[PDB]
RNA sequence: CGGAGCCAGCGAGUCUAACCUUGGCCGAGAGGUCUUGGUAAUCUUGUGAAACUCCGUCGUGCUGGGGAUAGAGCAUUGUAAUUAUUGCUCUUCAACGAGGAAUUCCUAGUAAGCGCAAGUCAUCAGCUUGCGUUGAUUACGUCCCUGCCCUUUGUACACACCGC
């Protein structure tokens, strides 16, 4: 395609959700490293924050950052339905879950 | 005492000829009637510690590999070794290896080597006096290497060593240390006169003893490999030790050598 | 289940005939799969 | 908790109202049927259930039906349950629902090796 | 960091006489998968003559 | 990995039962619903299998290889699935960087790779058998090892002495 290159501005190593990321895979693949998360979930996130998944992660705002965390903290409200979630039919609470990285 | 000694008789009544036939083994014995031999060699038979060959107008006795092991087990009796036998850990080639325990109640370790009529019983007793005429050559010279209790003739009883393989072993802290030591110990053995080419990862066994004093040691079972400096093919035979070492401490342990690793130009100056 | 002469031992449970290998080598000369090759 | 539902709430429910709040093996399980001497067990296990003096432990009532479903009806009887050769004797608690009775009667001795 | 990769690209390429993929990646600036675009941009800029393409190696040559 | 192209053959199928199922709708799927065809070179069936062909994503990094282990639910057969029968969805992503002493099989559509069908089949195979697709290297020599025999005949010391 065409190259389209970048005076800098991409920073090495970002980190969401208490985790490193490594700004240099594809964005699947670089929130595939974060627990709880893996190929077709950051897929079907950034695919819901419309994210062009053939770019970098070094190349990646943190505004549409922030749209991937609302999209953890909120699964079902951005039409993502029960099947594709970690948790679902709880016993303690009846709900369903995404239990995240670090919150295991 | 009595119908061991007896067994023992019939076991001298085999180095006389070949293929023993009946009234030998009725006469060597010199028992009373035909009472005492018949009944014996038919208890022998159904247990299939002897066998019968009728070659024309001639009986004879077939000693197969079971009828042995018990005058092994009275010449161990002598020795003061193992009453309860039968644990496999291990069926090797030239030996079948089992876990066995003495009337002291300590485990030990039971190859009988099944290497007929004489020639199997014989070359299994070769290859166990061989074996354990290695093993005193190398714990003469000091090596690291399991005790020998005995060699019963065929079967070589010793002891059982608390180890595993290093297939299992991820690392160790002092790696340098175990660089240096499995090079200057195949220097030790340039320095014997002898390379096991068989220095492989399934060979080196390591008993653990703490954490903190750090007073272990080593175990090298590489038996039908060792071959003499003066051989052929021993310069390679070396370095595939040395960098069987240094292969495995590049892939497992991830460690290069800094020093420079013997060749067998330098261990030509040793022995 | 063998439910001719109670001879599980070997049933050929194919088709539901249902007899052993010692008697469906009795019987072998009466369907008529028999030695051609 | 069952389905974050109060203790007591879930214990007035029928079985037809737990497998609305079951899981698919359950519902599933209950959907084909069950058979008809468990209800005269499950009458002498009230009935045992009524002989029990107040603040203790009721009656302890034996079973074999490993494959039963916990249902809120049973909470707080000590079940004796049959593990193929004994009985031991376990409270149903409300941390028990939606289990099969076979989960709690442990039917072997443990392998020591080491 | 745009500046000091993207033209060496275009020195490189006009001296080899054979550039393909992994005679391309080889320059260790660059990754496998971004070196395939300057291949196709360069075959639009017209520096990459095509000799024969496939998915997975495509040959070319210097202009 | 993501798309596209979509190439076979051996079988096998229901009665006084629930077999093989085409098609249409619902469901992310598992699956479900409604029927229809075939007791068979007719329907399933042209079994549109897999490996394969092409184009894009990846970029050598235990990696986007691996999928072991574990969690959550959802469906199917079975009276009964718990030590999960099994199928589906997401997640958890372990040893394992072409493997020792030693070991097995093999000369043309054979090996090897691949899947499919039939029996085990109430549900699943990593069990067994046949089928077809793609399709090497290298002998066509030997008894040197391994043995297997086939023989020739030096012979029984026809059982001798002893030291022991």
């Amino acid at each position: 395609s065409l190259v389209v290159q970048e005076q800098g501005s991409f920073q090495h190593i970002l980190r969401l959700l208490n985790t490193n990321v490594d700004g240099n895979i594809k964005i699947v693949y670089a929130l595939t490293t974060i627990k709880g998360v893996g190929r077709r979930y950051s897929n079907l996130v950034c695919k819901k924050a419309d994210v062009d998944l053939h770019k970098r992660a070094g190349e990646l705002t943190q505004e549409e950052l922030e749209r991937i965390v609302q999209i953890m903290q909120n699964p079902t409200h951005y039409k993502i339905p029960a099947w594709f979630l970690n948790r679902q039919n709880d016993i303690t609470d009846g709900k369903d879950y995404h239990t995240l990285a670090n919150n295991v | 005492t009595d119908d061991f000694r007896v067994l023992q008789a019939v076991e001298q009544g085999s180095r006389s000829h070949e293929v023993v036939p009946t009234p030998l083994i009725h006469q060597i014995s010199g028992m009373r009637s035909q009472s005492g031999t018949n009944r014996a060699i038919s208890d022998l038979a159904k247990l299939s510690l002897i066998s019968k060959m009728r070659n024309v107008k001639y009986d004879g006795y077939r000693l197969t590999y079971n009828g042995i092991d018990y005058l092994a087990l009275k010449t161990m009796l002598n020795r003061d070794t193992v009453y309860s036998v039968g644990n496999t850990i291990g069926v090797g080639k030239e030996s079948d290896i089992y876990k066995v325990s003495d009337k002291n109640g300590n485990p030990r370790v039971m190859k009988i080597h099944r290497l007929q009529g004489a020639n199997w019983m014989h070359l299994s007793r070769l290859a166990a006096n061989k074996e354990y005429q290695f093993m005193s050559m190398l714990y003469s010279k000091g090596f690291k290497v399991p005790e020998p209790f005995d060699n019963s003739r065929h079967i070589v009883v010793m002891e059982l060593i608390e180890g595993y393989p290093m297939r299992r072993l991820r690392k160790h802290k002092n790696i340098p240390k175990l660089y240096s030591d499995l090079m200057c110990f195949i220097v030790d053995l340039a320095n014997s006169g002898l390379i096991h080419c068989d220095f492989n990862e399934f060979n080196i066994m390591i008993k653990d003893k703490l954490e903190d004093e750090n007073d272990c040691g080593f175990v090298v079972i590489d038996f039908p490999q060792c071959i003499s400096i003066q051989h052929q093919d021993a310069d390679y035979y070396f370095q595939r030790d040395v960098d069987c070492i240094r292969r495995f401490f590049k892939k497992k342990l991830k460690y290069e050598p800094k020093p420079d690793s013997s060749m067998l130009d330098t261990e030509g100056f040793g022995d | 289940q063998c439910r001719v002469c109670s001879s599980h031992t070997g049933l050929i449970r194919k088709y539901g005939l249902n007899i052993c290998r010692q008697c469906f080598r009795e019987k072998a000369n009466d369907i008529g799969f028999n030695k051609f090759r | 908790s069952y389905r974050g539902v109060d203790l007591e709430k879930l214990l007035e429910m029928s079985t037809e109202d737990f497998v609305k709040l079951a899981p698919a093996r359950v519902r599933r399980r209950f959907a084909r049927g069950m058979t008809s001497k468990p209800a005269g067990f499950m009458k002498k296990l009230r009935a045992a259930k009524l002989a029990a003096p107040e603040n203790e432990k009721p009656a302890p009532v034996r079973t074999h039906m490993r494959n039963m479903i916990i249902v809120p009806e049973m909470i707080g009887s000590v079940v004796g349950i049959y593990n193929g050769k004994a009985f031991n004797q376990v409270e149903i608690r409300p941390e028990m629902l939606g289990h099969y009775l076979g989960e709690f009667s442990i039917t072997y001795t443990p392998v020591r090796h080491g | 960091l745009d500046q000091e990769k993207y033209d060496r690209i275009l020195k490189e390429v006009p001296t080899y006489r054979y550039v393909s993929v992994s005679v391309l990646v080889d320059r260790l600036k660059i990754g496998g998968s971004l070196a395939r675009i300057a291949l196709r941009h360069l075959e639009k800029e017209g520096i990459i003559k095509p000799i024969s393409k496939h998915s997975k190696q495509a040959i070319y040559t210097r202009a």
